[PDB]
């Protein structure tokens, strides 16, 4: 099942019980269409501290549309939910609640975890490789690699 | 300026180079040689096949 | 797309309590020429303490306008307007919440973890490079540079 | 863009909202002298802790005027009308809200470190010169010079 | 790592410096030399023509 954009800002307002299907009152859609486009900067933002994710970014000069996918698997909704709720809580003029504070903290959790990564130090590369490695004079196996050598020819005065 | 050896084969000289244009863990390795070809009479040789 | 200026002072103006269609209130012109050239201040100050974001600014004597281009990438905006916003807060004698706070100090670290320096220090000038490398034949240098 | 000394007490009244372009209550015209005073003597001061930062002053026997070229570049603004501001709060008989300080504060540290200067020490001049950096080619070789002037 | 040698000529000392390009297969020399002029006092010299 596809994840649509639109979905997850009346994900966000159902949560906080601003607006939801059972409601005698709801918003217009200028909201709803500020909400879809603040879910696109954040996604945007999130290039960075959290990497990418493998969010949808609308391709050349069209607008974002509620209706269009966001290629967001099921398993991503609750901690992107969360986030933009918590990031759109003072558009009403509102605080959000302890209770909320630890569902999004947990969520957050759940979502760094699976795209950790912990990077390994490899050697230096003027490192003697043992005798017992059996290397030869014919390579340059008697150290590790990775050095990058040798980039002379013209440009002088280096 | 280039590192080089010669190797033999067949009694046919080949000569190698080693350089590293490129600053992207690229190196570079060729070997050559240069042929020179004569005929002298064309009216003794060609070529033969079956008959029936 | 493309990033206009205002439309960060319109984000700014939305994300809190003023001039929004939640609120059903109308935007003011007088507020957003005073978000503008507040705008425009806080990036010529910026200009010092972060490296740069690639702001466009005025040419000549011109005065900025909400329909100009502020040529910043889309993923520094809310970082920009959550700024702004905590700079214009005072015009209106009104006082932020934490979560304001938090999200305002979320979107800078981001802002600042993708402009990193990390100088990484080079040798000193007179520190001796080994015989190993046979520096009489392969390097010209007996002693490391040590500047550029 | 140049800055004039009125556009900065402009600013400060706007910042905290004592008066606007909207206020429908404009301050008299005394205090606008009395807030380019108020600058200038502040600038005077501040010729001392911090550095000059290219502030034109009234020489002679003149008085400043608010549409004065101040000489400052875009980038104090924020700083000098910050710590205007709070300096002269208390002639309204008001109190600063934790923000706007936490905001003056910011814009000094930044003014501090665009002004940032960090000496670097020389040597005493008693100090021995290697023999590795043949002394006998120039003067003030056998041993360092110190510092000149 | 680049061969090199040193010339004289009327106590005057150049550089030359051999070297070639890899995948184009060029050979090439360059010679090389850096002067700098003094001036201590125009008052001891100048140009002399006959005079009339």
């Amino acid at each position: 099942t596809v994840l649509t954009k639109g979905e997850i800002v009346l994900f966000a307002l159902r949560k906080f019980a601003i607006a939801s299907n059972a409601s005698l009152t709801d918003v217009e859609p200028q909201s709803i269409e500020d909400g879809v486009n603040d879910l696109e900067d954040m996604m945007s933002e999130w290039m960075i501290n959290p990497g990418d994710i493998g969010y949808a970014f609308a391709t050349g000069d069209e607008q974002p549309l509620p209706d269009d996918e966001s290629g967001l698997p099921r398993k991503y909704k609750h901690a992107v939910g969360y986030q933009l709720l918590l990031r759109m809580l003072s558009d009403y003029s509102l605080e959000p609640t302890p209770q909320v504070l630890s569902n999004a903290q947990r969520s957050y959790d759940a979502l760094m975890t699976d795209t950790l990564v912990v990077p390994s130090m490899r050697r230096r590369g003027d490192f003697p490789v043992g005798q017992g490695n059996k290397y030869d004079v014919f390579t340059s196996d008697r150290y590790y690699p990775g050095d990058l050598p040798l980039i002379d020819g013209d440009i002088p005065n280096a | 300026s280039i590192d080089s050896a010669v190797a033999t084969y067949e009694g046919f000289s080949i000569r190698v180079h080693k350089y590293a244009d490129g600053d992207a863990n690229v190196q570079k390795m060729r070997f050559d040689l240069l042929p020179a070809y004569v005929c002298f009479n064309p009216h003794m040789g060609g070529q033969f096949f079956g008959n029936p």
